[PDB]
């Protein structure tokens, strides 16, 4: 039960979270960036606008990425329930 | 001696179940549902059912050894609380030490101002209980933290997705319940729970 | 004394258990505000009125296989209670979904402390309806029904049937209906308000509803609870009546289908 | 007896329900009300009633066997208390076994370290219970997620519509609730829920 | 033979307190403490205390007429109680018959399918009791529920006041309890109560 | 015990509640309305802001209104304990 | 006879402690622990200890007057209860009568339509007890409301601070426990209570 | 003496436990599970276990001073009355004394207006008990405030961060719990708790 | 037990609450006001922003004010436990 | 149990909290500041935007800072359980 091990926990987990959430919000970014640029150059600025495209993109994302993302969790979750009798010591 | 009798009847069984197992079990499950929202599973019934059963399986060898040790000469009802106590505690003790952190024993042996400590029964009755229980608590909360992490992960995720989309006013902790649900179900890990609490309990 | 007349009393246990089941199964009718030793009195009260003249003689055989017999009686008792409370539950769900648009629902998040906001509104409706019985009979119509059940379903041997249950396990159903029927005009209004708060935003994006909307809709939510009170009193007796038709049917149905 | 007797009086009515059904049924309900907000029913009251009514409705034929197969032949003559236990037990066994997973079997039979097995019914009484329970939990949560979906759809839809008009400020959590109740009732599906539980039990 | 005896302990005195009053009293106070949040009063100690005291106050004249008519001539033990029992019931009879509704009378005379009754005393002890109980209950709740509504409306005012500010987090039930107290004592209301149960009992 | 009388109960009580709670939350309204307007016209929009003034107003309210509000309850409460022997019948 | 014997043995222990004191004390603590959140102190055990002790110190002198006055001649058992009940009730009487409001007296007596009242012992017990108990309740809740004020000061201050800037989601109930936990000990006040109930008991 | 005896059967045990220790034990945990959210550990089950066990470990020297000095000559059962209670209370006296604040003595004895006070055995039971208690409670709430601070720190941090992000939506209290779990177990301090109550106990 | 006295209770207590909570939230106000103004004049408007400074200020406040605030409570609390035997009458 | 000591409690603890939470939210600030500036000068103003970068930064923070932060708590927590028998007196 070293604080070192306890650190290794977070080191892994937070990287897992990186793996999951990374693509989605990136596509969100790129979307709002591009449309928001088009909000200039014949300005035409309202408010929400680019929101609606952002629902398309994320929706596509789970389609394209999908299963292997799951696999990630499926792996590590198991590994947890793997080492549990070694976590005591 | 009806005073002493019914007096013992009042609290006694709770003590008896403290003596063994099943504490870490319950504490664990009760720490499940705090992730995954509401009571959900019916604490009145199910949890105590599982939690009892597992104990039966686990202590079972020691148990039948007891039925031979106590109940079998208890055919005569031979001697009430004489070597039923000794023979009773021997597996109790050895198993208990087997589960007992050995630093604790240094602590309570120190504060107890003990004499020669040689036999496990040279570590007296009263000395075992507090340490052993504290141990069980320790491992219990250890596992307890081992559980939660993936769920927190999922929640940070969803939250981040919503914030990214401009979802600011949604009740995310309500929406996240089904996904926690599946990502527990999909993985079959519900076994690995009771494989873990089975193996890591004895070790 | 001895055991002699004791066992004579020990005949009656079966209709007892039937009755005690009747009461405890009808709690919000006769409930936990009452001390348990009164709620255990009414049984021994009522049987000696009913119990005599009943032709039942049974014996507790070895390890009482007749314990199986007990599996019978309680059901009938249960049968009533968890029907009746529809008339209550349909009212409770009548109240709640109202205030949920108001101050109530902001407990939406996970596990706070206890159920909290429950008594806000729905506990008033909890009560009124529980008064409107005693205009007529709280337990009496029931008790009579039971009396009839002593004629229909005697005792012992081949116990029961099924498929009447799923009928009454169909039941509500109308729970949510009769919930709706009451609160329909309220809700249908309050949606309009909730949106009109919306329309301002395109004009006034900044209105941050907790600054404006709630101190408004709270009162209106109270007004409507003042003016829509009267429609209740004619309505409830639909609710009760229907269920009486039911229990008439069901209680009359299953025995002949044995 | 006295002591262990009263003990059995305490535990028994839990066990019998556990022994049969109804542990998978309730969780479906709790999952219901956890959609559509508050209790919206007297949990300790009605939703115990309904969920009992179903249970009796399902297990009925098994029972009728049990009686026709036991008391009426036990009354009179032949078997006493022995093939009573056999011939009344076996329908329970077979029944329960039908829905049990294959794995959890291997899991608990493994941990208890049972030798070569032949009779599936000869797989003892105690062993089946926990695997049974766990399995049925998995089933339960599955069914629950199948429940939620349209509602999540609802909230997403309404929230979205709001987001379209500049409604970011407003907490759609309120508005969706009357719709939930409408489009639950207008489609009558409560029937579809009690049936969907009824047939999908075994099929 | 612990069974029959110690089981029979509870029955008889409970009945003897059922005969007359101590019923509607307990009920009303229980209803009180159901408002004002918690038990907030010592069930095991006081409210049982009150509910005994007020009775001993109200039933005083009857007890007198008995003491005159029964206890003191019972000092002879002249007749093994007959007119002790009977002639002691007749005051209980008339008193009882005061507040029994007619509905319960004819109704239960029907559930007995009895013949035409002349003397109300000829209505035997057995028929009087239950109708009595049911009726007086039907008074008890008629008062008790009419107690709450002011308290609960206070609750509405509170909760409204909070939520109007952005107070969303609080268990407002606690901020209630002081005001529910002041308006209990400030209005003197207690004396009003025991004056209500004082008179409107008998009238 | 007519359902009519039982209705009269609510008819009175709910109006009592009207009497009590009415002024307070009105002042709350007016507050958040005015400040919230000032949240425009040199916009300067944060979040809470007008909350703090709303604590002032309510605090003043109990001061200004105070005793006669009490009187209301003091009246009707008594009246209840008045008619209780007539409520039975 | 024994029916009578055990009959009184059922209610008595409550009755005695009810007779005098200890009724205000309990209710005071019950009104305390609801301040400061959860059950906190374990009423199941502690309170009975506390409030029993404080009384035994307080009611002590009168109890002594019983000892010399009743227990001591009860050594002979010269007369049983004859002037034991009377004589010992006298300090009970004047004891209570100092502590009883005089408005309640005229109230309840007026209901009973008593004749000329001069002697306090000419006021019989059945006029005594209930009026007194009502007086106690009045006091107990008086002090009861006098308790809360500072605590509610705290809670409203905190709540105001939390909602002052964002933070609308925080559960103030936990942050507001510690301060309420200091102002209990910091001002020493736990002595100030028992000093207060102590002195203001008698007056 | 069926009456007095069985009444002391009702009260006695809670008294005997209050006479000693174990209160200051209980309140502490009772304030622990207030941190860490839900009831967590099974109050009806474990906390009683810990809290009792610690005691039986602690009082042990005095306990068997009562067994040796008291029950061993009580083999005679010499006198059921005098120095069992008195003598056996002599260690109860001292043990009770040395843990007590001094001021409460002057307070309470000051009330009773006793004469010359020198011997602690000249300070009777009824002077001891309340002071003993009020003292203990002082200490208990002291420690109680010593606890919470780090946990509070955690939650303040998380809340601040989230609200900084524009998380206003989020339920902060649901996130923190695991951190609160490790930062408890990481430091092993669970030992140090019973190290604290244990060492700090006597003085 | 006059309703008048009962009013005096509140009259004092609510003013005590005024004394305690007043400075803190004032500083909060001034903060969000000033920054929020700076949210104009080279606009640069996000959302939270001025929140973080608001944690500084309050934190400083308890430091600067501190003990005498306590004294307030310490006074009045005692006074309560002072007059309790006179509160009965 | 001087009010002085009780003050020392807070004096230490609140500074501990300073130590922990300080870096994170600072980086948050700097982030939203810089991006928010870039929300001018070719304006292109949507709403959330800079939120996403703010999740990066904090995520990095626990990585970079990490263990020694823990050490802080690990120290003081122990010290508490150290002096507990002296806290009584």
């Amino acid at each position: 039960m070293t604080p070192e091990s306890v650190m290794m926990m977070g080191t892994e987990a937070m990287k897992v979270a990186l793996a999951l959430a990374a693509p989605l919000l990136l596509v969100a970014l790129i979307t709002g960036l591009i449309i928001s640029i088009l909000q200039a150059a014949t300005q035409i600025n309202e408010m929400t606008l680019s929101f609606i495209p952002k629902i398309v993109a994320v929706f596509i994302a789970i389609i394209v990425a999908g299963p292997w993302m799951l696999n990630l969790l499926l792996d590590y979750v198991r590994t947890l329930f793997s080492n549990l009798p070694y976590i005591i010591g | 001696q009806t005073l002493v009798f019914i007096t013992s009847l009042t609290f006694l069984p709770a003590i008896l179940l403290m003596m063994t197992s099943f504490t870490r079990i319950i504490i664990v499950f009760g720490l499940l549902r705090n992730a995954l929202g509401t009571p959900s599973a019916p604490p009145n019934q199910v949890l105590l059912g599982l939690a009892l059963f597992l104990t039966f399986f686990i202590m079972s060898p020691v148990i039948d050894k007891i039925y031979v040790d106590a109940y079998q000469p208890f055919s005569e009802q031979k001697i009430s609380m004489q070597e039923a106590l000794d023979k009773g505690a021997q597996p109790l003790r050895a198993f208990m030490l087997r589960q007992t952190r050995e630093a604790d024993l240094a602590l309570f042996a120190r504060l107890a101002n003990s004499g020669p400590l040689q036999g496990p029964e040279a570590v007296p009755m009263r000395i075992l209980l507090p340490a052993y229980v504290t141990s069980e608590l320790k491992t219990a909360f250890q596992i307890g933290f081992t559980i939660f992490i993936p769920f927190l992960i999922i929640d940070l995720v969803i939250a981040s997705v919503l914030m990214a989309l401009g979802m600011m006013m949604v009740p995310p902790a309500t929406i996240a319940l089904p996904f926690k649900l599946m990502l527990f179900v999909l993985v079959d890990g519900w076994q690995l729970l009771v494989g873990s609490l089975a193996q890591s309990f004895y070790s | 004394t001895s055991e002699q007349w004791l066992y004579w009393l020990h005949l009656y246990f079966w209709p007892l258990l039937r009755v005690l089941a009747l009461i405890s199964t009808a709690p919000i009718l006769s409930e936990r505000a009452i001390p348990k030793r009164v709620k255990l009195g009414l049984g021994i009260m009522i049987t000696l009125v009913i119990a005599p003249s009943l032709p039942a003689n049974d014996t507790p055989l070895f390890s009482i296989a007749a314990l199986w017999l007990a599996m019978q009686q309680i059901l009938i008792g249960i049968a009533l209670g968890f029907t009746m409370q529809f008339a209550f539950a349909a009212v409770r769900t009548a109240g709640e979904f109202i205030g949920l648009q108001m101050g109530l629902s902001f407990a939406t998040f996970v596990d706070p402390g206890s159920h909290l906001n429950m008594p806000v509104l729905a506990r008033i409706m909890d009560m009124l309806a529980m008064l409107l019985f005693l205009t007529f009979n709280g337990h009496l119509w029931l008790i009579s029904l039971l009396v009839d059940t002593f004629h229909t379903l005697p005792i012992g041997s081949n116990p029961v049937n099924s498929n009447a249950f799923m009928a009454l396990a169909r039941a509500g159903g109308l729970i949510f209906l009769n919930g709706l029927m009451l609160a329909l005009p309220v809700i249908t209004l309050l949606l309009t308000l909730n949106l009109a708060l919306g329309l301002l935003n395109r004009m006034a994006p900044q209105l941050s509803i907790f600054v404006i909307g709630f101190p408004l809709t709270l009162t209106v939510g109270i007004m409507l609870m003042a003016a829509l009170m009267p429609l209740i009193a004619p309505f409830c007796e639909h609710l009760f009546s229907e269920i009486f038709n039911l229990l008439a049917d069901i209680v009359s149905e299953m025995p002949i289908n044995n």
